[PDB]
RNA sequence: CGCUUCUCGGCCAAGUGUAGUAUCUGUUCUUAUCAGUUUAAUAUCUGAU
RNA sequence: GAUGUCAUACUUAUC
């Protein structure tokens, strides 16, 4: 039982710029095994990412345990991933 | 309530037993579903509260937490001098999104 | 520059010779071309 | 066009017994010409007045029969 | 398909740019169908081509081809699919659409979603197709036969509601003719749900209309198959309505007397359970109807031993409190020792059944509590605390529930002396069953009779539960925070022995850990305000002040409910974390994307703005305002009523000038659940501050040429005067023109709210003498019941049963005069909806305001009693 | 439907004029049964007391305006 | 690491599921009578030239 | 004006 808004990818909105890839990887990989991790490297895209787990379960556990997580001087967001919203800037 | 148009109450013989309202539902009226000037309070029937089904939800059906009333619009308009306003059948309403 | 499609008091568009309403925008551009646009062009 | 014939009630014969027997291509049609300049000329040669109880009158000895009644 | 490891490729091609990695199509756009299910669509993957080969079945093909939008289609087009067939069910017949709904809901490779959208398509169609079904009622009750016995309570009760709409749909003879030969069937499980059906269907049509037919099937002598079939149907009309048995009872009561007499020992234990049902149900306390019965009952327990023995025990055991308190000391005199000798007992069934009568055996006077305490709360002790009852929960339940009934009768502190010993064990049920009959203890009875030996004991216990927990249960905090609201006072050396363990499990490598420790410190929040402790609570202020660094969300929600819970047992402006330096730190708290965490920050925003509001410089408030317009569309119902709150709280503090503007700004933003909100905040705003300096602006946003903002400042305006009411009797003047206006635009939308603020203006207005309003209203509002919506003719039915209140029944009968008798039936139906609608209304009324009708030739109407005068 | 079962005197959309005169004529008796001022009107028009007021009332319930058609 | 001086900075991609609904977009009836169901009256359907 | 496919938008403090 799961609902069809949940997926594989999870977008993340706000995050800080100086955050590595190890505290990334760290965060991620709380609920289980983190596929693929893209961190935005453009003006236009600064502080958004976006996690890709193996599991479905996974990433909806992760996605349930990471909107509004405390992390520096920002407030990031934790969302699912949509195809027509990533898309929205072309 | 006025949100399902497919939810029918009971309308039985009104007894002693006094509705309960859960903490989801807490504070909105059983017919006109609002929570500003409650006026009277719901007096439940003698078969939708029976052993089990005592101090239960009479919108939803889960436990009850604060007790039921009526709003303000509903005591003029002479809506309590009705049935018991307990949702004995759930249709399209609560059941689909929990398999899905 | 068409002088049919008008704005209405309800932030819609008003197409007058055909007598139709749209109510976004990507629907008064796509009303002019069709068969009942044409034929309230050709008969007036 | 034929649907806005068939949909508004037009192409059918009625035949009105005031006004010399005239042909009306729709009901409507037929109740906005009762309470016209026609009808009228057509009902003040019989002598019955211009009223509301004649609206739906069309023979003239039903009308006739009206107007006496009155 | 959801769980399908994909390829680089695709995982590229879903992702934008600037990101740095650290024929098997049947007839074009139809959905994919299953290898399993290519036999009921076996039809449409070839084309149509209907040129003189197309019969009328080819058409239920397409009753089919829905129905491939209806399985695994897409959800706009299973509700486009729902739609075309609800709307043309008579057209297309109940024949074809239950042949070709039969084998699709008996495959043997269907799922649960698929077996619900079959289900809500069976009862949708069945409104329509009624008194067309009564051949294929067999058809439908062997498919809807399993379904009320699954697991899932919520297709049991799909299945319930189905075979009580073809109960209601098929009559009593149709169903008592095709559940005829389904009772001495050789399967015993689609007997069983054949009775379960017939119960059903009892109780969905009366119980005197299907009795006559189930004593005929209970006297009936050939077959002891039979006989058990009516007993367990009669067994499962007694569970399920109770209320409706009762008075049924002696006629019930004679059928099931007849039984248990056999040399069947199957039908004696159906005849004995549906006694005991009848017992629970059918006259609760008719002990009368158990005379004629409790004499071959206390015979069958004391001459034989078993099943049947273990079920006429559970029968005198649901028959004792139905009885006299004489009868019940006669009877448990004779049943104690029967229960005691039957605790050794290997079956479970019988373990379930005395450890059910044990509950209701001792639970009134007779009962000594000596003897309970020597000879029977040992052997209760001894042979149902084990770790086997924990694992099932009608086994953990029903122990539980015996406990609490021991307790109650017997005492509490006897109980708390014997289940302490089970808090600190290595299972985690048994521990968790043993807090929870702690907790049943402390809030039935209390901790008065618990002494000083016994409750520094279980405080240890319940630290030793609390601490060792590895699921997420509530059961072990909420015992915990019973226990001390229990103790109280006598908690007084026990703060620092849990604030040093709080403290320690705050800082942990578990993400659970810290939200149980900070759970336990809310549940334990109220108990430090009334010990005289006052430094300890600052220390945990001022320790969660700076524990909101906590990564995991559900750690920061419980922390911050927990600083609410603080704030809220201590005084908000005498708080060492005061608000002067927390309502910026909850700022940027407040943008979470999480539901309870963005509902305990709306929750304390709101108390921040009620009891602390002059702790800003007014300048920190229309910031977050702008920021409480993104805290709604959300699924969770609890912040969107908190933030209209907080809305309202801060209009009250900071003055109803700077919010107003930010509500009908964003008033446009063509979203669901974000207009009602901010309309809803607006109206809240308008009446916990004055209500005229809101009523120009109100005024303003119906002058923008838009839909929406009009449709919103409509709806905010009714929600203002369905909260004000007989304050409205100053703004009808004001709000007159905008209603007159608003009913005589064209979309339907804005007259439905015209018509709502109509009825909230006039059950607000009621008896003040405002009815030239009302008068005025409704001579626009009824043009608007002749619509095809059924939200604008509820709201139009609303208007009216407003305006019958408050202008008076008579205007509402002068209003639906000549519509009675008019020639046609679409406005006829409605006139005598609404003349239905004024006569529940007040019946009294309009017989004062009835007209006068002429007497006829045969027939004389003329009141001859009120035209008389004296 | 069921509205017309449960509470008598309704109506429906091909309710006819004799027996919504019946219903009329029933709810005019029961208001005048039941209000004391009504039953005190009819007392002093008439010769009669108010308990023979009361049965050629009661009386009169069973159609009230004859026989249908 | 402790003290003093200059400058700068901070505070007081909002998604999914259910219920109904108003619009153009892609297409159709110049079949002339009789009888039946239904419709306030039209329209539509059913059998015979 | 009706019909059947697609799209847009709106409402009921729905979840």
């Amino acid at each position: 039982r799961l609902p069809p808004e949940v997926n594989r990818i999870l977008y993340i909105r706000n995050l800080p710029y100086k955050i590595t890839a190890e505290e990334m990887y760290d965060i991620f990989g709380k609920y289980g095994p983190i596929r693929q991790i893209r961190v935005g490297n453009t003006p236009e895209t600064r502080g958004t990412a976006y996690v890709v787990y193996e599991d479905i379960f996974d990433a909806k556990n992760a996605c349930d345990h990471l909107s509004g997580f405390n992390v520096c001087n920002r407030y990031l967001v934790v969302l699912y991933y949509n195809a027509n919203r990533a898309f929205q800037k072309m | 309530a006025k949100h399902h148009p497919d939810l029918i109450f009971c309308r039985k013989q009104a007894g002693v037993a006094i509705g309960r309202l859960c903490e989801k539902c807490d504070g909105k009226c059983v017919i006109c579903d609002s929570y500003v000037r409650p006026c009277t309070l719901v007096r439940i029937c003698d078969e939708c509260n029976y052993g089990s089904y005592q101090g239960r939800c009479v919108i939803c059906g889960g436990p009850g937490v604060s007790d039921a009333y009526y709003c303000k619009e509903c005591t003029i308009q002479e809506k309590d001098r009705d049935g018991c306003p307990k949702i004995v059948n759930l249709g399209s309403s609560k059941t689909d999104l929990f398999y899905e | 520059k068409d002088p049919y499609f008008m704005k209405n008091h309800l932030g819609s568009y008003e197409c007058k010779l055909c007598l139709t309403l749209h109510n976004n925008e990507g629907s008064y551009l796509a009303h002019t071309q069709g068969k009942k646009h044409q034929t309230n062009l050709a008969r007036r | 066009p034929y649907w806005l014939y068939k949909l508004h009630g037009l192409n059918i014969n009625y035949n009105c017994e005031i006004c010399g027997n005239y042909t009306y291509r729709g009901p409507k049609a037929f109740q906005r010409h009762f309470a016209e300049w026609r009808h009228a000329h057509g009902m003040r040669c019989l002598g019955i007045p211009n009223t509301a109880h004649f609206a739906n009158v069309t023979q003239i000895e039903d009308a006739v029969s009206l107007w006496a009644k009155l | 398909e959801r769980n399908r490891p994909l390829s680089d490729e695709e995982l590229d091609a879903m992702f934008p740019e600037g990101y740095k990695v650290l024929n098997d199509q049947p007839s074009g756009n139809l959905p994919f169908l299953k290898p399993d299910d290519i036999q009921y669509f076996d039809k449409l993957l070839v084309d149509v081509d209907e040129s003189t080969l197309s019969p009328e079945e080819q058409k239920e093909r397409k009753i089919m081809k829905l129905l491939l939008k209806i399985k695994n289609g897409t959800p706009p087009m299973r509700k486009a699919a729902l739609r075309q067939i609800t709307d043309k069910a008579r057209e297309f017949g109940a024949g074809p659409l239950f042949n070709q709904i039969l084998p699709l809901l008996m495959s043997p490779t269907l799922e649960d979603q698929e077996r619900h959208l079959l289900v809500k398509v069976i009862d949708r169609i069945l409104y329509k197709l009624d008194d067309l079904v009564r051949p294929y009622v067999h058809k439908i009750l062997v498919v809807i036969e399993p379904l009320l016995i699954d697991e899932d309570y919520y297709a049991r009760v799909e299945g319930r509601e189905i075979i009580s709409n073809l109960a209601k749909a098929a009559g009593l003879a149709t169903m008592i003719s095709t559940m005829r030969p389904d009772i001495d069937n050789m399967d015993e499980y689609v007997r069983n749900t054949t009775a379960r059906a017939f119960a059903v269907v009892a109780s969905a049509l009366g119980i005197p209309s299907l009795l006559p037919f189930l004593k005929a099937v209970c006297k009936s002598k050939k077959s002891w198959q039979a006989r058990h079939t009516g007993i367990k149907i009669v067994q499962q009309i007694a569970i399920l309505m109770g209320c409706a048995i009762l008075p049924h009872l002696r006629s019930l009561v004679e059928i099931i007397e007849h039984g248990l007499v056999d040399e069947q020992q199957k039908v004696r234990t159906i005849s004995a359970l549906a006694i005991a049902a009848l017992a629970e149900a059918a006259t609760p306390y008719g002990i009368e109807s158990f005379d004629s019965v409790l004499k071959p009952l206390w015979k069958g327990i004391r001459q034989h031993r078993g099943k049947g023995l273990a079920a006429f025990l559970k029968a005198i055991g649901y028959l004792i409190p139905l009885m006299d308190a004489e009868y019940a000391n006669y009877y448990t005199r004779e049943v104690m020792l029967i229960l005691i000798r039957e605790f050794q007992s290997p079956d479970e069934e019988m373990k379930k059944i005395v450890l059910k009568v044990v509950k209701q055996c001792c639970g009134t006077d007779g009962v000594e509590a000596n003897y309970i305490k020597t000879e029977i709360l040992p052997p209760f002790f001894k042979h149902f605390w084990q770790h086997r009852m924990a694992l099932d929960r009608r086994n953990y339940r029903q122990l539980v529930d015996t406990t609490v009934e021991l307790a109650n009768k017997v005492g509490a502190a006897e109980i708390i002396s014997r289940i302490v010993d089970d808090l600190k064990d290595e299972a985690e049920q048994y521990r968790k069953m043993v807090m929870e009959t702690i907790e049943k203890i402390m809030g039935n009875l209390g901790a008065a009779d618990i002494d000083h030996k016994l409750e520094e004991q279980l405080i240890d216990g319940i630290l030793y539960a609390f601490q060792e927990q590895t699921t997420e249960d509530s059961v072990m905090l909420n015992g915990f925070g019973t226990v001390v609201n229990a103790l109280g006072k006598r908690v007084k050396p026990y703060l620092p022995q849990i604030c040093g363990t709080v403290l320690w499990r705050l800082n942990n490598k578990s993400a659970k850990v810290r939200q149980q420790a900070a759970d336990l410190i809310s549940r334990t929040a109220v108990v430090m305000k009334t010990c005289q402790e006052e430094k300890l609570m600052g220390h945990l202020g001022v320790v969660l002040y700076e524990y909101l660094g906590e990564e995991y969300p559900e750690v920061l929600g419980s922390i911050l409910g927990a600083l609410k819970a603080i704030v809220n047992v201590i005084g908000m402006h005498k708080m060492t974390p005061p608000i002067k330096d927390l309502l910026p730190r909850l700022t940027p708290i407040l943008k979470n994307r999480h539901e309870k965490v963005q509902e305990n920050c709306i929750d304390l925003v709101g108390r921040i703005a009620d009891r602390g509001a002059e702790y800003v410089s007014a300048r920190e408030w229309m910031r977050i305002c702008f920021e409480l317009l993104e805290l709604l569309k959300a699924h969770k119902k609890a912040i969107r009523r908190a933030t209209v709150n907080t809305f309202g709280y801060i209009a009250k503090a900071i003055g109803p000038h700077d919010v107003l503007a930010t509500l009908l700004n964003n008033l446009k933003v063509q979203e669901r659940q974000n207009r009602v909100c901010t309309t809803v905040a607006i109206a809240i705003v308008a009446e916990t501050c004055s209500p005229f300096t809101v009523l120009p602006a109100l005024m303003n946003e119906y002058r923008v040429p838009e839909l929406n903002v009009q449709n919103g400042v409509l709806k905010s305006l009714s929600f203002l005067f369905e909260y004000i009411g007989e304050m409205g009797k100053d703004y009808i003047y004001a709000v007159t023109p905008l209603l007159e206006d608003a009913l005589m635009d064209r979309d339907l939308v804005h007259r439905q709210t015209a018509s709502a603020v109509v009825q909230h203006m006039s059950l607000g207005v009621y008896g003040f003498g405002c009815e030239d309003s009302l008068n005025h209203l409704l001579n626009y509002v009824w043009p608007n019941v002749f619509e095809t919506s059924p939200h604008v003719i509820q709201a139009v039915m609303g208007a009216l049963e407003g305006l019958r209140v408050a202008i008076g029944p008579c205007r509402m009968l002068q209003y639906c005069l000549q519509g009675l008798f008019h020639p046609a039936r679409k406005v006829r139906d409605v006139y005598w909806k609404i003349y239905n609608s004024i006569y529940i209304g007040s019946q009294d009324a309009l017989i004062a305001h009835y007209p006068r009708i002429y007497n006829d030739d045969k027939n004389t109407y003329i009141r001859y009693e009120l035209d008389y005068i004296l | 439907e069921h509205l017309q079962s449960k509470y008598i005197g309704t109506g429906h959309a091909d309710t006819t004029k004799w027996e919504w005169l019946v219903n009329q004529h029933r709810d005019s008796y029961c208001s005048y049964m039941g209000h004391f001022d009504l039953l005190n009107y009819f007392a002093i028009a008439e010769n009669e007391s108010k308990a023979r007021v009361r049965f050629n009332l009661m009386e009169k319930m069973l159609q009230p305006c004859g026989p249908p058609a």
